[PDB]
């Protein structure tokens, strides 16, 4: 029952895991009430870790190749104290290092940076030389590059990222386009114009067709080969006048000066 | 002289006087010029951003026609004064002793 699931990520069927997990979560209930969720580490709770762990790392790994990020997100969470507390002796697997590798990319694809900094200062002394950066490299060189601004080199760790195939796919799809977005915003800024050809290659496309046809939805205009940057920032500016809070926040010359007698006269 | 009084502007492009007074650019140049020797406008000219701003409208009758725009432009600052003065009993509520 509890095994099956076990042997059922070996199959290959990685939507067999999920339709078949729900009698396994009410099982896996069970699990954790053996150990004591390790706030005392004995030998007889020793072999129930391995246990309770196997259960939810396969699930793990099986979230995400059905691409339900939001249950992987939960996996991780629940996993993460396990081979946080103890003294070593059953605080690792084969398992982990793939695992922490998939869960970074998650917070990158998702351009949650404030999220993706905090979590490796935590990450760090688990992964120091004792796991080593081996898996782990891939998020974190990709982040060294986009600090730096070498939009040029991460783009080449997502090109040749595709030959090594762990799982690692459906998040380097989906920063693939991550990337499109953040050029798109600061070239607003550079120019007003920049001819068809030169925003392919900025721009990360591989057809001149899409290229126009993603300036459309985004709200710039391509005449005369031309892309006019300035619409959509003209029209983001309009809304933040069109809505009303408004008049305190900028400050009137009246509402300084009125500011400064009743400061006096308490 | 009607073209300022009647526009709440009182700086007009030469291209606009030409095309009504069915004159040259010369000849708004010396009709502009007149205007201010006899004194029926005041002003001046600048002739680099093509513009005769006009700074003094002579008093003249009133009519039908008019006095309705005369008016408007009264009502508009009646109600911005009133507006504003809203603000001002608002900010520096603590002391109006």
């Amino acid at each position: 029952l509890t095994k099956s699931l076990s042997i059922a990520f070996e199959n290959g069927d990685y939507a067999a895991c999920e339709k078949l997990l729900p009698p396994i979560k009410i099982e896996l209930i069970k699990n954790n009430l053996l150990i004591p969720d390790l706030s005392i580490q004995n030998d007889i709770y020793l072999n129930d870790l391995m246990i309770t762990k196997r259960i939810l790392e396969v699930g793990a790994l099986a979230s995400i190749q059905t691409f339900n990020f939001d249950s992987f997100e939960n996996y991780f969470n629940q996993l993460k104290p396990y081979y946080f507390s103890n003294n070593h002796k059953l605080s690792e697997s084969d398992k982990k290092s793939k695992l922490i590798s998939l869960y970074l990319l998650n917070l990158l694809s998702q351009n949650n940076t404030t999220k993706f900094h905090s979590e490796l200062q935590y990450l760090d002394k688990h992964i120091k030389n004792l796991e080593d950066d081996s898996l782990l490299s891939y998020p974190i060189k990709l982040d060294r590059w986009l600090m730096e601004g070498s939009y040029q080199k991460a783009w080449d760790l997502l090109q040749s990222g595709s030959q090594n195939i762990s799982e690692f796919d459906s998040f380097t799809d989906i920063l693939k386009s991550a990337i499109r977005d953040e050029i798109a915003k600061n070239t607003e800024l550079s120019y007003d114009f920049l001819p068809l050809s030169n925003i392919k290659a900025l721009l990360f496309f591989n057809n001149e067709k899409e290229t126009e046809k993603f300036a459309l939805e985004r709200n710039w205009p391509i005449v005369n080969s031309k892309v006019y940057f300035n619409n959509q920032s003209k029209e983001k500016a309009d809304y933040e006048d069109e809505m009303m809070h408004e008049e305190d926040q900028k400050t009137n010359i009246i509402e300084k000066a009125m500011d400064y007698a009743i400061s006096i006269e308490n | 002289i009607e073209t300022v009084f009647v526009k709440n502007i009182r700086m007009l492009s030469f291209e606009d006087i030409s095309k009504a007074t069915h004159l040259p650019k010369d000849n708004v140049e010396h009709l502009v010029m007149r205007a201010i020797s006899l004194g029926l406008l005041k002003g001046s000219i600048d002739q680099v951003n093509e513009l005769v701003t006009i700074s003094w409208v002579q008093p003249r009758i009133i009519s039908g026609d008019q006095i309705t725009k005369m008016k408007d432009r009264l009502v508009e600052w009646n109600d911005q004064v009133e507006k504003l003065g809203k603000k001002m009993e608002a900010r520096g509520q603590s002391i109006w002793v």
